[PDB]
């Protein structure tokens, strides 16, 4: 076809098509005003309806990049409202994208969508309903510039299904603001997952992603043939690239037609696909991400026959490195659901490195045999960190949890802003929530998926502002090692402490306006600053200061004349707590 | 009115344990960041480390003023010579009527004004030679040139708006002061009449001196901080011994609902 | 191109004999950088002098906030003493109570 | 007064003075105000000790001139090496110029 503009077109349909293409401009232009992408999405709409009409018609031959770009450079000011971004339209394609992709997501820091009153909503809903929708996907695209293009139009049906079913009741609160609220959780959690999709692309390469891939897709479908597992692991190969380097109108289409593929192979794939191959197109597609592991096939042979005991070990590895170890994964990983894909990844790892050593040795089989010793550690240690993990957050609360995790990695990482390390800690923290109401068997995999994407989000945004070396180091070395590396990590003693000084606690009155939600961020602040002040600190000395810390804060708040405590007991605090940490 | 200023300064050879570099950030009169080459981070000044402020924030300053420091130590390069250097760099911005920002980018030599950063060439400039060999030095960078306009056009601000939302608390901030009037025998026929303001908040604060109801100006006028970010003043008048308390002295102040008589 | 100091010393609260205070000195209006600022108690020197980050003016030249805890006594005399680049010798300020 | 922008010309050694070992590689310095003026000259990126440099004396348009007689071997001048007379002055842009001479 000659022009690319009206194949997609004509496969995505017209809604879709001025979908993506208004989530492709919010993703890079994240403050232009919700009406100018309007202006634009309709702009490039009624050009591509001409390329539907005729395929040869002046310009329809450029390329998606060409056509998008010469069309975000139309606002110039760029610079006074985005910066960096401007320098990218100096640039000449293909290196102009590449620009226009590292400054996505500079500023994560927009301001937060207030919703507005249920009834109010409805109002606008029922209203101009097609708009509506449109700012649903532009609130949401904007503030996720990574977020899985196809997931997000999904998202955007379940938005209008609620308010479809919720508008023409009496309660309208009671029946949406739940619906709402999952539908929420549900997205910034694909977020997430969908960045570290893309990290692991962009960042760490094709041959690392396939290697997820594999061991991932190989638990959710145990009985398929290693040949059917690679055609799948290429298509989504083929498909997250594709989204990642911000070609989201190709991506869907290749999106669709592996839903297509899979359902139309449902038997040498997974019994468990039935339910969700009766869906529509959009539907379909996240239910079979979504859906439950096929059951495991009956007596598999041990992993040490054509891994160990045969004696064509060396032979495949040294005919097919990529392929043998692919091989190793997806055998692995169909007999092991219950572990996660990252610590998979570790062990194939191992295993690897062992061959490459113990092929060069004089006799590599001997160097071998006991390959499978050499896993018992690197499986302990995640169900011991986990094990541990879980008693501490049931012996504590959700929130005097976060506060040991946070006194944890102050320790590990001080160099990292007081500001950035509540919040890893907050979301560290919520590995309690999320991982350890599940049992015994299931709790250590949900966790270490959950720890990796939360890591990733550190790491991704640490790479533009870098501070620690530490954090350099374990988010660089290896993506499959980073959790136990931050983990290994000791007392920084290189650090250099905070010291003391009598304003070292100033706080104007304004503190007892604060709600609580409010006012327990700020005892996390004052935690972090205490660690900076003195990190070897013991928990014990740590609780007495902060004890004395709430004491004053309380005390102050309840006096007449409120700013006379907080001026005079200001210094008092510090000389306490001098005294209870040494100095 | 108010508005986000850095104070870079850097010098060519430090008293050992001193640093080469460092910056004080400022929000009006009060001290919120604090920087320099020896930490290599920046950090937050007094009421500030209790802002309700986002992370990457402070790593994104510390990014920033890391450029700076290398800039500022290459300028010393540039310029070759000897004797020793302290380059001065004034760069931030203020906000004006219409949701508009307006920059502030210069730079002093050895305690004098001599550089500047035109926002718009993207170009620094000035005409001294030592001014021209530093211009020079920086202008063919990594798009040194860039970076100083996204900080001072983008960035600045950015951040100063940040502020104002999140250090209400901060920044408007009111406490008045406590007077005393004294008088002091000084000369012959002659005597000093010290009227003192303590412990007050804005900085804005004028004394003035009443002899029987009547204008006798202002004498000497001093002015300083203390410790807490609060403010300190102090004038002075001369006066005819045994005539004391003839005079009072009156005093006008942001926290104070009118203005103050104070009885010696 | 080269400044001298100016030399404030005050209290931070009003001067009550027997209540604690702050003493405050203030060097200002300097050039170059390098000064030695030590506070004196009955001539001797304080060794819990804190004080406030070397930062600059409008017109460039350079200051400082040196300060201390004390509670003043009706016996006991203070001062600030600056040394400096344009000071022929260390200059001592005495702090007058009034001001 | 008014200060006027100096300018500044080289010029090389003439025909007549070539055939002997030493040269006079001249520099006029006319059309500034006011008196108070540098004069140096550099050579590769580095300062020339071998010159000197006349006072002023006031031309009748009202603004003063200058010249400068920095001599140097024949050898060097043929090499072709580039020297470069340097001028200071308060009307300057930036307060400084510098000009070049050069075999041609």
């Amino acid at each position: 076809h000659k022009s690319e503009v009206a194949h997609r077109f004509k496969d995505l349909g017209e809604e879709n098509f001025k979908a993506l293409v208004l989530i492709a401009f919010a993703q890079y232009l994240q403050q232009c005003p919700f009406e100018d992408h309007v202006k634009l999405v309709n702009e490039v709409t009624e050009f591509a309806k001409t390329c539907v009409a005729d395929e040869s018609a002046e310009n329809c031959d450029k390329s998606l990049h060409t056509l998008f770009g010469d069309k975000l450079c139309t606002v110039a000011t760029l610079r006074e409202t985005y910066g960096e971004m401007a320098d990218c339209c100096a640039k000449q394609e293909p290196e102009r994208n590449e620009c226009f992709l590292q400054h996505k997501d500079d500023n994560p820091n927009l301001p937060r969508l207030v919703r507005p009153e249920v009834d109010v909503m409805c109002t606008a809903f029922h209203d101009n309903e097609e708009t509506f929708l449109k700012k649903y996907l532009y609130e949401i695209a904007r503030r996720h510039p990574y977020f899985y293009a196809p997931e997000l139009l999904f998202f955007a049906k379940r938005y209008k299904a609620a308010f479809t079913e919720c508008c023409q009741a009496a309660d309208k609160a009671a029946c949406l603001l739940p619906k709402l609220d999952e539908l929420r959780d549900e997205g910034k959690a694909s977020s997430a997952k969908q960045r570290l999709k893309c990290a692991s692309l962009q960042k760490f390469g094709e041959r690392a992603f396939k290697a997820w891939a594999v061991a991932r897709l190989s638990q959710r479908f145990p009985k398929a043939e290693f040949a059917e597992v690679s055609k799948l692991v290429t298509d989504l190969t083929k498909v997250h690239t594709e989204c990642c380097h911000g070609d989201l109108l190709e991506c869907a289409d290749d999106r669709a037609d592996l839903a297509k593929y899979i359902c139309e192979n449902q038997d040498s794939i997974s019994s468990k696909l039935k339910e969700c191959c009766e869906k529509p197109l959009l539907e379909k597609s996240h239910c079979i991400a979504e859906v439950e592991n096929d059951e495991m096939p009956a007596d598999l042979p041990s992993l040490a026959a054509d891994f160990v005991e045969s004696k064509d070990v060396c032979k495949n590895y040294a005919e097919a490195k990529d392929v043998f170890l692919g091989m190793f994964l997806y055998e692995y990983a169909r007999r092991h659901p219950d572990y996660s894909v990252v610590l998979l990844l570790r062990l194939a790892k191992t295993y690897e490195t062992t061959l490459e050593k113990c092929c060069a040795a004089a006799d590599p089989h001997e160097c071998y045999a006991k390959v499978f010793d050499e896993f018992k550690p690197l499986v302990e240690e995640p169900q011991n960190l986990i094990k541990q993990n879980c008693e501490l957050f049931e012996q504590l609360g959700e929130y005097k949890f976060q506060n040991a995790l946070l006194v944890r990695y102050t320790k590990k990482v001080p160099q990292v802003s007081t500001p950035t390390l509540v919040e890893v800690s907050r979301n560290l923290g919520k590995v309690g929530s999320k991982c350890c109401k599940h049992p015994e068997a299931k709790r250590m995999p949900c966790a270490e998926d959950y720890l990796s994407v939360v890591l990733n989000q550190l790491c991704v945004l640490h790479e533009k502002t870098p501070v620690s070396d530490r954090v350099t180091k374990c988010c660089t070395e290896s993506l499959v090692n980073r959790r136990p590396c931050f983990s290994a990590l000791e007392v920084d003693e290189t650090y250099v402490p905070k010291e003391f000084n009598a304003e070292t606690f100033t706080f104007h009155a304004d503190i007892c306006t604060l709600s609580e939600k409010e006012r327990q961020i700020k005892k996390q602040t004052a935690l972090v600053e205490l660690v900076k002040h003195k990190p070897k600190a013991t928990k014990e000395q740590l609780k007495a200061v902060m004890d004395d810390f709430a004491a004053f804060v309380e005390k102050c708040c309840k006096a007449d004349d409120k700013e006379t405590c907080f001026a005079e007991e200001g210094k008092k605090l510090v000389a306490a707590s001098q005294a209870a940490l040494g100095l | 009115h108010l508005s986000l200023l850095y104070h870079l300064t850097a010098v060519s050879s430090p008293a050992p344990g001193t640093p080469a570099f460092w910056v004080s950030g400022w929000l009006g009169p009060q001290q919120y960041l604090s920087y320099n080459s020896l930490r290599g981070e920046a950090e937050p000044c007094g009421a500030w480390v209790w802002e309700n402020q986002v992370s990457w924030y402070w790593e994104k300053e510390t990014t920033d003023l890391r450029i700076k420091e290398k800039l500022f130590l290459e300028a010393f390069k540039a310029l070759g010579g000897k004797g020793p250097y302290t380059l001065q760099g004034l760069l931030g911005c203020e906000l004006g009527p219409d949701n508009t920002s307006v920059p502030t980018a210069k730079f002093a030599l050895n305690g004098e004004e001599f550089m500047n950063f035109d926002l718009k060439q993207g170009t620094w400039g000035g005409d001294w030679p030592e001014a021209l060999a530093i211009s020079q030095r920086w202008q063919q960078q990594d798009k040194a040139a860039n970076k100083e306009l996204t900080f001072l056009l983008f960035s600045c601000p950015h951040r100063l708006r940040e502020h104002l939302e999140r250090g209400r608390g901060n920044l408007e901030w009111k406490e008045p002061p406590s007077m005393r009037l004294k008088a002091r025998p000084s000369s012959p026929g002659f005597s000093v009449l010290t009227c003192s303001a303590f412990s007050f908040y804005p900085p804005e604060l004028q004394l003035r001196f009443l002899r029987n109801g009547l204008a006798a100006g202002t004498g000497q006028g001093d002015f300083g901080p203390n410790s807490d970010g609060s403010f300190h003043a102090s004038s002075s008048l001369t006066v005819k011994s045994g005539d004391e308390h003839h005079y009072c002295c009156i005093v006008q102040h942001a926290g104070l609902a009118q203005p103050l008589r104070v009885e010696l | 191109i080269q400044r001298t100091p100016k030399i404030q010393v005050y209290s931070r609260h009003p001067a009550e004999n027997g209540k604690s205070n702050f003493l405050n000195c203030y060097v200002s209006g300097f050039h170059p950088s390098d000064i030695e600022v030590d506070l004196l108690k009955n001539g001797e020197r304080i060794e819990k002098v804190e004080h406030s980050d070397l930062s600059f003016s409008k017109d460039w030249s350079f200051y400082l906030l040196y300060y201390t805890e004390f509670t003043p006594t009706e016996k006991d005399e203070y001062a600030c003493r600056v040394n400096h680049v344009t000071l022929s010798q260390p200059k001592i300020v005495k702090w007058d109570r009034d001001m | 007064g008014q200060p006027r922008e100096p300018q500044v010309y080289t010029l090389p050694p003439s025909r007549d003075e070539l055939t002997k070992n030493q040269v006079s590689l001249t520099c006029l310095v006319k059309g500034f105000y006011p008196s108070d003026i540098a004069v140096e000259w550099e050579s590769n990126g580095q300062p020339e000790n071998n010159y000197k440099t006349t006072p002023p004396v006031l031309d009748s348009d009202g603004s003063f001139f200058l010249y400068s007689k920095l001599t140097v071997d024949k050898s060097r001048w043929q090499q072709g090496n580039v020297f470069s007379c340097s001028v200071m002055h308060e009307a300057l842009h930036n307060h400084y110029t510098q000009k070049s001479l050069s075999l041609s």
